[PDB]
């Protein structure tokens, strides 16, 4: 009874030390208590769970407490074997888990649903063989699952789809058969199910096209479906769906994906921070490219800064969208916002703004505003924090600033820039000299 | 262009006459800085992945009407399924609250 | 497999016209696994593209791009001829060539060192009347830089200004190449400074061109300098860049520095295929000694030492006619490290597929020295090759080579190869008797007997047995005869030969039972004949067994039971009646 | 009849016989040498005189010929 406390507290070391002492004294330990000890040991791999204060490779170790205790067990029920198999698969002991399942079959003991789900991953990771072989192996486990009267849960199918990611070329059509099987049985595909598929159907990194059209069927199904957390991978769907919308460059599809995010409480599935930034980066980048400027600016105001903080590259995309739209009166505003979002000292962004402002001649009013922004960008170059290392004045930036001063009529300020050119050894273009 | 085509012929002739390298030092200052040098912004970051991107980097951005064909009337949900697991109409669930949740179930929740 | 489910419905209807993407993977997967696309494999995809007929601009573009550096096994000139042939074939199939198609052709030309006037290709573009783009102009500058023409390059750059095209890093990398290739290292260094002056930090590609530049001239001191700078700088370290420098040194003819640069190679995440490609290219360039150094520096497969990262080297060495000494030396090193349990045998296989006897003999003799058991099955495919060649003296040389090694052709060798090849079996033995090479020509005479027995010319079988003075095996004839009967069967023949037998019977004495075993012969024949076949042989069997009764040479009782059991399975009353008689 | 797979091109029907003779008296060893090449497809059939021989040939999981493990199936 006192040992059960340590198992409830998750004291892996104290429980084992006490369990051994209990066994040495000779007092009877209930199978249930020993099973709970294995669950604690198998889950954590005989390692203390992280406490407040006192990746690569297989974490399963041969000289581990679970193995020793497992053999010590006088009676081993189905649960004891199940948790041991699951522990091995969790800790990348794929070959050892499959070997234990063989022993499980020799004892004529039915495995539970969770053991079967872990075993599917083992067969794929354990051995290296052609898809045809691995598919035959997976199918064989499914046939064993039916023979043992074990009903497959949602995770059973999601693991197959996740496991089938390796075999991108060959698993596409088989993966659809798995999805079609889920619908017939009645297991409703969660977001994780579709997440795995859309990933599977767009694995190649070569410039390919029309393979990603899988998404259209999925979106029609998922339209207006309020989702609940079913699989640990439900949060990864939206980021993947938006990445495909950017690759296909279909703005209408992007609005359908975003629409689904906004229905009910679907916004809570966006995921961690880095997931949210990626989603919004891909989403907003597509808006600027494929939508009218008048609507792009509305999305710009709503999303930033309330939703996310823009990456320096997204500000460049917004500047390019303004150029294509011939709406360069807003460029001074973009600079102000850029500085507020920590892009004051981004060389790429500063160079792009100056080039666009100085590319063509503008009316006096627009030319004056560009001169003030250029003077501000110039001040940022003078007060660079990189100065501690090395202060660099890109030739283009220097030239654009000088020309913008000349066009606005601040000859006094432009005359000073001539000293900088020779100082920094930057060749002025003929256009600057001709003007 | 055709005018450029005429120029091309002058390029070969001039080079044949020069034989040795010309005194075209300073490289014409990048032909007076040429036009645009924004290409660096892709490589200022200089990541290993980015090199692979520029190593395979060519004018792949413009696909234009890459896939005009569509609407083959193929629905994925319709088609051949795996018949290993028999179809189950409905599930009857018993609460069984007394059953102690196994650590794995607690951690999964 | 029941039509393989119609090849899975002709492979799921060729992925609904996306087989081309599917094929792109098999290509890509090969590059992931090996880094090389087998010439055979590419021919298949291409042939499948013609077979399909429906080509896609991107799909045709891929094939062209596959003809470049992705074919390290083939020589630069062969790649171009291949690329030219594909381009023509693609045009015959109605491939609409856009700017991309012609751009890819330029890359292939540049990758395969295909020297051409940039004006000519520009003229080709003008005939197509398709506006060139920046990549075209940049690649035309690289063409002028690969030939060290700075003036031409500058003139195209001058037009580039009129078109207002951005200068990319590739342009600067091409500039470095030109001045380096022209031998003006100072100028190449000025590009490095001008790039820094323009604010474009030199990339690792630009440094690879710089590294390669030095390797061409063999300035290892500068190579070490620029290396250290790369190490110090933020620039990551790719072995595809380094492995390329060895190729430069190897191509430049300074393999002494290769060892130094190869020692710098640190095994990284996944550069096996790149080294795999480099090794292939080195053997193509006939630089196998350097390829061996790299081959030894590669990591052996953790699971099995006998990994095939030397097989691609050995096979391409055989295809390249690597010197037997060189090839054998490489095999020995692979055998020592357990990199191959049977390196020479594998080389013997592909060398046998090449159908070269001189090499096969030398390799086969090296198999005996290595201590692996020699078998006629090693010479068997080679004899097939010469059989197709129809070289009387050529095949004679094989037998001489076998004698040098000690192999002797048995009967199966003749029946399968020497017997079919020669127009006349008897003339073959006469030519073979002239040489005196065969340990025994009876095996050849018996070999022709097998064929004539198998063909069903039982009259020849009997007449042959008589004329020949040397002993023959009856049991083998029995098994060959029952096959011949299935092929050629005539009731009259069996009677005619029997009358011929009575005339001039030879040997007379037989260890095979006069009658008891003759029954065994009949029993074996009946067993071999399929039920349907025996049903067809209903009328003739009755007569043959009536001839057996009049002869009175009844078959054995125990064998009789066997036959009767066979006839019961056939369920034909006439056959059972034949047994009773 | 035992169905053998993954037979190395070096190993002929005779070699299959001697390795399989220890398990049962092989009545006939059928190794189909691919035409023209002269090398079998890597598969073969071994007819044992008795079913016991076939069973014994299936009991052993590791059938090694020329250092190559061949796969045997009923």
């Amino acid at each position: 009874a006192a040992l059960k406390e340590r198992i409830e507290l998750r004291k892996v070391k104290a429980s084992v030390d006490m369990f051994d002492q209990l066994l040495q004294a000779g007092t009877t330990v209930s199978l249930e208590t020993t099973n709970s000890l294995l669950d604690l040991l198998c889950y954590y791999g005989d390692q203390e769970p992280s406490t407040d204060y006192h990746q690569f490779g297989v974490t399963w170790r041969a000289k581990n407490n679970a193995e020793r205790i497992f053999s010590l067990m006088p009676e081993k029920n189905e649960h004891s074997y199940c948790t041991m198999i699951r522990g091995m698969v969790k800790h990348r002991a794929y070959e050892q888990a499959l070997n234990l399942y063989t022993e499980l079959l020799n004892n004529r003991l039915h495995a539970d649903v969770y053991t079967f789900n872990a075993l599917i991953e083992a067969t794929v990771c354990a051995i290296n063989e052609k898809f045809e072989e691995k598919w035959s192996k997976i199918l064989e486990l499914l046939r064993h699952m039916v023979a043992q009267k074990v009903k497959p849960n949602l995770q059973t199918f999601n693991t197959i789809l996740k496991c089938l990611r390796r075999f991108h070329v060959f698993a596409r059509s088989p993966a659809l058969q798995v999805l079609r099987e889920m619908k017939a049985i009645g297991i409703e595909p969660s977001l994780a199910t579709y997440h795995h598929i859309i990933r599977l159907f767009d694995q190649p990194g070569d410039p390919l096209k029309r393979s990603s059209f899988i998404i259209y069927d999925i979106m029609n199904e998922l339209m207006g479906k309020r989702f609940s957390p079913k699989d640990p991978d439900d949060d990864k769907f939206f980021q993947s769906a938006m990445s495909i919308c950017s690759s296909l460059r279909d703005l209408e599809l992007a609005y359908q994906v975003h629409g689904l995010l906004k229905t009910g409480d679907n916004w809570k599935f966006i995921g961690p921070d880095q997931h949210r930034n990626f989603y919004y980066s891909k989403f907003f980048d597509l808006i600027c490219l494929m939508e009218q400027i008048d609507v792009t600016l509305k999305w710009y105001e709503d999303l930033i800064p309330s939703a996310y903080f823009p990456h320096s590259q997204t500000m460049i995309h917004l500047l390019q969208a303004l150029d294509v739209a011939n709406r360069l009166e807003v460029i001074p505003k973009i600079w102000k916002d850029s500085k507020e979002y920590g892009h004051t000292f981004r060389s790429d962004l500063r160079e792009e703004i100056l080039m666009l402002m100085a590319r063509d001649k503008h009316p006096p009013e627009l030319q004056v505003a560009f001169a003030d922004c250029a003077a501000d960008i110039k001040s940022a170059y003078e007060s660079q924090p990189i100065r501690q290392t090395a202060q660099d004045w890109p030739a283009t930036s220097l030239n654009c600033i000088a020309i913008l001063f000349l066009r606005a009529g601040r000859t006094q300020e432009a005359w000073k820039m001539l000293g900088l050119f020779r100082k920094h050894n930057k060749i002025p273009r003929s256009e600057l000299l001709n003007e | 262009s055709e005018l450029l085509s005429q120029l091309q012929q002058h390029e070969e002739e001039s080079r044949a006459q020069r034989d040795a390298k010309r005194p075209k030092i300073s490289f014409s200052n990048i032909i007076s800085d040429m036009k645009v040098a924004r290409s660096a912004t892709a490589r200022v970051r200089s990541r290993p992945e980015l090199r692979i991107q520029f190593d395979e980097g060519y004018d792949n951005y413009p696909g234009q009407e890459k896939t005009d064909d569509l609407k083959k009337r193929k629905n994925i949900f319709t088609g051949k399924r795996l018949n290993i697991f028999d179809m189950m109409a409905v599930t009857k669930e018993a609460p069984e609250t007394d059953t102690s949740p196994s650590l794995w179930d607690v951690e999964f929740a | 497999k029941e039509k393989d489910i119609q090849e899975e419905s002709t492979f799921s209807s060729r992925k609904i016209s996306n087989q081309f993407d599917w094929a792109l993977m098999r290509l890509d997967l090969s590059v992931r696994r090996t880094g090389r696309i087998p010439k055979k494999l590419l021919q298949k995809v291409f042939n499948d593209t013609c077979r399909s007929g429906g080509l896609g601009g991107s799909h045709a573009l891929l094939l062209l791009r596959s003809c470049g550096s992705l074919l390290p096994e083939l020589k630069l000139e062969e790649r171009t001829e291949f690329a030219h042939r594909i381009w023509d074939t693609l045009q015959k199939l109605g491939a609409v060539y856009d700017v991309s198609h012609y751009n890819a052709l330029l890359k292939v030309y540049l990758q395969n060192e295909y020297k051409f006037s940039p004006t000519d290709f520009l003229a080709k573009m003008e005939e197509a009347n398709i506006q060139p783009n920046r990549v075209t102009y940049q690649r035309l500058i690289a063409s002028y830089c690969n030939v060290g023409d700075i003036e031409g390059a500058s003139k195209i750059l001058g037009f580039m200004k009129t078109k207002d095209l951005p200068v990319t890093e590739a342009v600067f990398s091409a500039l470095v190449t030109g001045h380096a290739r022209a031998g003006d290292m100072e100028n190449a260094e000025n590009i490095l400074t001008v790039m820094r002056d323009a604010g474009i930090e030199p990339g690792p590609d630009t440094y690879l061109a710089l590294l390669n530049a030095y390797a061409e001239k063999g300035d290892i001191d500068h190579v070490k300098q620029t290396l250290e700078k790369v190490e110090k700088s933020e620039l990551h370290l790719m072995d595809r860049d380094l492995l390329q420098i060895i190729f430069s040194f190897s191509k430049a003819g300074y393999p002494q520095y290769v060892s130094e640069i190869l020692e710098k190679v640190t095994c990284e995440r996944r550069y096996i295929p790149d080294a795999m490609n480099l090794i292939l290219l080195l053997v193509t360039e006939k630089l196998e000694d350097v390829a061996l150094q790299i081959l030894l520096a590669c990591p052996v497969s953790k699971e099995d030492g006998p990994s095939v990262f030397g097989s691609f080297f050995l096979q391409h060495c055989v295809t390249m006619n690597t010197p037997v000494e060189k090839l054998t030396d490489y095999c020995k090193k692979l055998k020592e490290v357990q990199m191959h349990s049977f390196p020479l045998q594998f080389t013997l296989h592909c060398a046998l597929l090449a159908n070269k006897t001189d090499l096969a003999k030398a390799l086969m003799k090296a198999v005996k020295e290595e201590g692996f058991p020699i078998r006629p099955h090693y010479f068997w495919p080679l004899l097939v090759g010469r059989r197709k060649e129809k070289n009387v003296q050529g095949i004679i040389e094989i037998l001489k080579g076998m004698q040098e090694l000690g192999v002797h052709p048995d009967q199966e060798t003749y029946t399968d190869y020497v017997i079919p090849c020669f127009d006349s079996v008897n003339s073959a033995r006469a030519i073979l008797q002239e040489n005196g090479c065969l340990s025994d020509s009876d095996m050849f005479s018996q070999a022709g007997l097998r064929s004539e027995a198998a063909n069903g010319n039982l009259d020849f079988v009997l007449s042959f047995l008589k004329s020949n003075t040397l002993p023959i095996s009856l049991q083998s004839i029995r098994s060959s005869l029952l096959l011949g009967f299935r092929r050629s069967m005539n009731i009259n023949l069996w009677s005619e030969i029997t009358e011929l037998l009575y005339k001039d019977g030879r040997y007379c004495q037989e260890p095979r039972g006069p009658t008891e075993a003759v029954g065994y012969f009949l029993y074996n024949l009946i067993d071999s004949m399929s039920d349907s076949e025996v049903q067809a042989k209903e009328e003739h069997l009755r007569q043959y067994f009536h001839q057996l009764e009049k002869m009175n040479v009844k078959i054995p009782e125990n064998i009789y039971r066997g036959i009767r059991n066979l006839l019961e399975s056939y369920h034909v009353p006439e056959l059972i009646k034949d047994a009773h008689l | 009849v035992a169905f053998v797979r993954r037979i190395p091109w070096t190993a002929a029907s005779s070699q299959l016989k001697e390795h399989f003779a220890q398990f049962g008296h092989v009545r006939r060893c059928i190794l189909p040498f691919d035409k023209e090449t002269g090398f079998h497809r890597g598969l073969g059939w071994v007819q044992f005189s008795s079913e016991e021989g076939l069973r014994n040939a299936l009991q052993q999981e590791n059938h090694i010929i020329d250092g190559v493990k061949v796969q045997v199936h009923t």
